[PDB]
């Protein structure tokens, strides 16, 4: 495998049953500031 | 003066896609723009998973410092545009008190490990009291290109922003002769809903 495959990495999220790429703490999760998900 | 460590300021920052309808008729859609007070803090561990690691990467960058010369842009992209007769374009602008030869490393990144990297070496120019520094054009390479058409052909937004999250850009601006880190931007992305492109600035700080 490669991580840095192009193909891989929208097929992971096109087709979640054949995904085969790194897993990952979603963003959301961590310790964030505040606003970091709210646009100004 | 936002993204500014003590010697060099990025006055200006875009992302865009030129297309051409005849010879004297250009339309340009900004996929990002960046256009003396304090950001919010973000500590840079939270982040360090997304970067090249080693020698080089982000951590042994920031340890060498200086501290203030490190950042994080959260870019929130405009995709909204018709996707020959097109133009992918980088441009930006610094200015510095100080004539300098810099180099401008930008490395494209999927799960902190680097795709690409593109090297650009800049030369000063006097201007109303400081040195200016131009990126004017900067094509944008073709990973870069096909990673967009394939963001684009997604069906669902949630989709999007799920390839965005473990898709990230480091910039590092060094002195050529010196190695001095003047700039080091880290760059992470969501897509736009809000019908532009928006961002926010955040100072990296160790814990
Ligand atoms: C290849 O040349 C890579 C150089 C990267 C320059 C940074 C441009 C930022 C691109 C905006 C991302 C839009 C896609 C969501």
């Amino acid at each position: 495998d490669s991580e840095t495959d192009l193909e891989a990495l929208f097929n992971a999220v096109m087709n979640p049953k054949t995904a085969n790429v790194p897993q990952t703490v979603p963003m959301r999760l961590r310790k964030l500031p505040d606003a970091f998900f709210k646009p100004p | 003066r936002s993204v500014a460590s003590s010697k060099l300021w990025m006055l200006e920052f875009s992302a865009f896609l030129e297309q051409q309808q005849d010879p004297d008729t250009y339309n340009k859609h900004l996929f990002v723009h960046i256009g003396d007070p304090y950001l919010a803090a973000v500590d840079i561990r939270q982040i360090y998973d997304k970067f090249p690691e080693k020698k080089g990467g982000l951590k042994d960058l920031f340890e060498r410092g200086p501290s203030n010369a490190f950042f994080l842009v959260k870019f929130w992209a405009d995709l909204n545009t018709n996707i020959g007769s097109s133009f992918y374009g980088v441009s930006s602008q610094y200015e510095s008190p100080e004539n300098m030869i810099i180099t401008c490393s930008t490395k494209v990144c999927s799960f902190g490990k680097q795709v690409v990297e593109k090297v650009e070496t800049e030369y000063a120019r006097y201007e109303n009291g400081h040195y200016s520094y131009r990126i004017h054009r900067s094509p944008l390479c073709e990973y870069m290109i096909n990673f967009i058409h394939k963001l684009k052909h997604l069906p669902e937004k949630y989709m999007m922003n799920s390839v965005l999250e473990n898709f990230t850009i480091l910039q590092v601006v060094t002195n050529r002769d010196t190695q001095e880190t003047l700039l080091c931007i880290a760059y992470v992305f969501e897509v736009s809903a809000s019908e532009g492109a928006q961002h926010h600035i955040y100072r990296l700080v160790k814990e």
